[PDB]
RNA sequence: GACCGCAGCAGGACUCCGGGGUCAGCAGCCUCUAGCGCGGGAGCGAACGCGGCUCAGGGAAGUCGGCAAGCCGGCUCCGUAACCUCGGGAAAAGGAGUGGCUCUGACGGCCCGGGUCAGAACUGGAACGGACGCGGGGAUCCCGACUGUUUACUAGAAAC
RNA sequence: GAAUGGACCAACGAGGAUCCCACUGUCCCGAGCCGCGCCUCCGCGAGCCUCCAGCCUCGGGAACGGGCGAGGGCCGGCCAGC
RNA sequence: CUUCGAUGUCGGCUCUUCCUACCGUCCGCGCGCACCGGCGCGGAAGCGUCGGAUUGUUCACCCGUUCAAGGGAUCGUGAGCUGGGUUUAGACCGUCGUGAGACAGGUUAGUUUUACCCUACUGGCCCCGGGGCCAGAGCACGGCGGGCCAGUACGAGAGGAACGCCCGCCGCGGGCCGCCAGCCCCGCGGUUGCCCGGCCGGGCAGCGCCGCGCCGCCGCGCCCGGGGGCCCUGCGCUGACCGCCUCUAAGCGCGCACCCCGCCUCGCGCCCCGCCCGGCCGCGCGCCCCAGCCCCGUGCCCCGUCGCCGAGCGGCCCCCGCCCGGGGAGACCACCCGGCGCGGCGCUCCUGUACGGCGCAGAGCCCUGCGAUCGCCUGAGGGACGCGCCUGCAGAGCGCGG
């Protein structure tokens, strides 16, 4: 929803994030990056507010592995500038499982979530506690 | 301006300097340099480094 | 066969010859269009980049996530000492292209831009413009001469000279521009309009408005011999390779049988005359003024020197133009600003919420030697 | 330091005597004695090489293959699985401690010796095998039981 | 396919595979920094190669020319790379 | 047909160009095209054609994504690399052979030689003022979404456009360092072994290790990238041959991510001015039009062959230092700047509170002794390559050439 100011891509392809709702999935791989065009040997990479299709780590409920989930990265580590200036980082890189349609796939977002995801997507920002 | 100050060292951040942190507490953390960061990010005591104004409170330099 | 996958060449081939600029300083080249119809106005002035900042600003972009927001961004302030006019030039247009109809010299040429003129001022004989000296004074000589130029020219420029006296560097001789004169309704006019401004000073001010967008021209920083990787931004090969990873690996097929000027070679990166375009001009003000650069949230008088002085360049004593973002060159570097040729439509009004005047050498809180010496007291 | 390889050839030559400190050490790291300053020097501090370091966030996605590097490691004390020819596996895995000072117990001989092992306090930017020395680990599959041996100079193997 | 030995793996192995945890410039995507070469000087100074000559495009030709036919470029003298 | 007194051989990596027999983007046009989407053409080679799992793979195949055409360059690309494939000598296994041995059958282990030459390329040079100008040469923005438009055209509904403008983004390109990461030349603090008798202050362990760190460079950061001309395929206009008809046969308008120019990178040369301002040469002007051709069909015909006066136009020539010292510049040079620099003092910044003295600090031990440490003098001291200044020494060759 609206447009994403660049922010710096801290999660390449094959890093694994945590997951911030209570779905029942712990680890989440990250496949691809959803609206990627690719160049030779470039990795896609992705930021805060960007859908990445994910998949399951074996820590997680059986239901959930096995399949590719989208779902959007909501705490970068990689530190990011915004247009005010300021610069700002998180303790963990984490994500939480949603449909492109925008729907959760879970009742909670835990821990602190980016300014970024909250305003691009609706749901992510009504369910997080703190959008520092 | 607007002002922030360090987390730790407690020195006003001027606008457009410094990185801010956002514990799993839910807590911001604002840092004026690296310097003030990676004292905080080693966990070493800010009431042992005089710089700090918790180290001027406790020598009662600066309170 | 073929590339398999496709990539992009790296590099621009427009950028070739990448040699160190032969000429001395960024030259204007292409000055911008005529109008034939506005108040008459100089096109460009010269500078030395002084250094870079931070502007709090507020942006009114309509359509934009930042509209009704604030945001910082990256100033560069161009020290610019007022320049003085030494001659006039016109220029016929001819069918072999446009070529001079003569020249008019000032009655009166100062010593910096004498000093220009010799490689060693002491050890010269400072004959420079002497029997010129004599031909004029009285002055009907050069307005004869002036009026030739009103017959015989359609371009009409300005030769103008820096004063490196009021700037920090070491410079000393003067640097020569020939500033275009452009709007006015007619040739007559704009030669006219030329001898006023003859023998007297031109600040940034006249030359170009604050909102305004103009394009800096300058060398840019010289790295000296570059490797492939760093010069045309090539792949450092797979780390298991002998003889190297840090070159191209193969510049060629077997035909053609030489070695094609598109292939990356490893040469002379930097010290490239480079125009930068459409940077808008945040702020033109003097450093004279205490309160040059102050803003109503700060309350403090704020001129425009960090504290600790500018980082290897000095006092900035004079009037300066802040651009949006970077320029060409290095601190110290003279750097043309010109009129924009092409400006971008779409660009905000600039309305500067507050300027850092924190010192840039080492990482500053204090934005005032009086701020600071206020925290440390005793 | 003169032998033998065409050389004043980072090549190869058998013995004997072997101090101090840190240490389990004849280890590494500095030193006493004794030797000694090696087919030359100056500048500059490009590319590129050759050795060496560091790198945000991710982490093998790189590659024919995790090649190379990185991790681990000393000591003490817990805690150790399947499996097994019952010997092993096993240092399995997986952890906790470690510095300096100030003490307090143990241990002999007949007031005189050892300096190792415990137990404390107290202190230090949240530090201690602070250099150095010094396994990453697990789960399998195929061959060959094993320690051995092998194409001087491209195969060290499942071959002998 | 059963001492041209079959099946069988405890323990081993600079043996040959596969995967996991860890770890990291292997890579995304490269960047900075040391020393030593390089470079310039002073003094020493070879080897190897060598019909001649050392720019291209096309054509014809032992069918893939520096030289030949037809164009199109080109003062000459050197350096560091490649 | 050429190559065996040898042209290293597959695929990758890397990088560069080329082709169109076009996948998407661009322009028209036809559908068995209402919308959406498909499909077929003609022009079109600017841009994109990616990340990965098995395999040496090319291929193949599968998973993802802005959903992803095919090919040429000695089957482009080994003094570029790799050695995975292959392809010698070691070794098994299966089959075949009495055997030595074979395999167009599998399996493992197996050196990657040399550029200092010449060309080419990339930069650099071969003394000559300041500003500029233009021959030639290079060339660079494209794609993808969102906000409106609008749930509107369109359709019975399901579905579902568009132009325009406005915002982003990704790729690429050229820069830059204010932030924020990285990085430290000799800064400050910690600490291990040894050695200088201890304290202090040092060395050595080829920067012992460590934690920060400025100037600088850098990317992960940031700034920047809005345009004209003729026209293609064709769509139309007046309009015939061929009383009609007709985009065409004259004539005429529109018009492509292509093309060419612009802007941009270089630039031989030339121009103007300065100091000068002096020489050398040559003597020669209507315009248009060809289905009015307005009087045609001539003329010159002698650059020495006697023309060389002058004036007038037009040409042409002639000028224009280094060494040395810094640096924003650098292999060397060149470039840019110059009475520099040295070392002080302020300012600012880096590190983190200097030695020493003091205390009823101090766990305790023991005699006024011992003690790791802690507090005060002290946001101290130490350091600086950034700034401002001279307050001190200095600093502009009758050196060389013109």
């Amino acid at each position: 929803i609206g447009n994403k100011f660049r922010i710096s891509c801290g999660l390449p392809v094959g890093a694994v994030i945590n997951c911030a709702d209570n779905s029942g999935a712990k680890s989440l791989n990250m496949i691809a990056v959803k609206n990627w065009k690719g160049h030779l040997n470039r990795f896609p990479k992705a930021s805060v507010g960007d859908m990445v299709l994910i998949t399951v780590g074996r820590d997680g409920k059986p239901e959930l592995r096995r399949k590719v989930t989208p779902a959007v990265v909501v705490r970068q580590r990689k530190v990011w500038r915004r247009k005010d200036g300021v610069w700002i980082y998180f303790q963990d890189n984490a994500g939480v499982i949603i449909n492109p349609k925008g729907e959760l796939k879970g009742s909670s977002i835990t821990g602190p979530v980016a300014k970024e995801a909250a305003d691009r997507w609706p749901k992510i920002s009504t369910t997080a506690e703190c959008v520092h | 301006p607007r002002i922030e100050h360090c987390s730790f060292c407690s020195k006003p951040v001027y606008p457009g300097k410094g990185i801010c942190f956002v514990r799993n507490d839910s807590r911001v953390f604002r840092f004026c340099t690296s310097k003030c960061h990676r004292n905080f990010k080693m966990k070493r005591n800010p009431r042992k480094v005089r710089w700090t104004k918790t180290y001027r409170l406790l020598h009662n330099k600066d309170m | 066969s073929h590339r398999k996958f496709s990539c992009c060449r790296k590099g621009n081939l427009g950028y070739l010859p990448r040699k160190r600029c032969t000429r001395g300083r960024g030259r204007c080249k292409t000055f911008p269009p005529d109008v034939q119809g506005a108040p008459i106005h100089l096109t460009a002035f010269l500078g030395y980049k002084a250094g870079c900042t931070h502007v709090m600003r507020f942006i009114d972009h309509r359509g934009s996530n930042l509209h009704n927001r604030q945001a910082i961004d990256q100033a560069t302030i161009i020290d610019a000492p007022p320049m003085i006019c030494t001659a006039i030039i016109g220029y016929a247009k001819t069918p072999k292209g446009l070529r001079a109809v003569t020249t008019v010299w000032a009655a009166h040429i100062a010593e910096p831009a004498m000093r220009r003129f010799y490689r060693n001022y002491f050890h010269a004989e400072k004959t420079a413009f002497s029997t010129y000296m004599k031909k004029a004074a009285d002055g009907t000589y050069i307005k004869e001469q002036l009026g030739r130029l009103k017959q015989h020219a359609d371009v009409i420029r300005i030769v103008a000279h820096t004063q490196p006296a009021l700037t920090p560097l070491k410079q000393k001789k003067a640097d020569i521009m020939e500033i275009q004169v452009n709007g006015g309704a007619n040739v007559a006019e704009k030669v006219d309009y030329a001898y006023a401004l003859m023998e007297k000073p031109i600040s940034i001010k006249d030359v170009f408005s604050v909102g305004a967008q103009i394009d800096t021209i300058s060398i840019t920083r010289g790295r000296g011999f570059e490797g492939v990787v760093t010069r045309w931004g090539v792949t450092r090969l797979p780390r298991k390779t002998r003889r190297g990873n840090r070159k191209v690996a193969c510049i060629g097929a077997w035909h053609p049988a030489n070695v094609q000027y598109t292939v990356a070679r490893a040469g002379q990166m930097g010290y490239f005359h480079r125009t930068d375009t459409n940077k808008q001009v945040f702020m033109i003000d003097t450093a004279e003024n205490p309160r040059c650069c102050t803003t109503e949230f700060d309350l403090t008088d704020k001129s425009i020197n960090p504290v600790g002085g500018f980082v290897n360049y000095g006092r900035v004593q004079g009037d300066f133009i802040m651009i949006k973002g970077t320029c060409p060159g290095p601190k110290r570097r003279p750097v043309v600003m010109r009129n924009a040729l092409l400006p971008h439509r779409n660009c905000p009004p600039v309305q500067l919420q507050w300027i850092s005047t924190a010192s840039k050498f080492g990482h500053g809180i204090f934005e005032t030697v009086e701020e600071r010496r206020q925290f440390y007291a005793k």
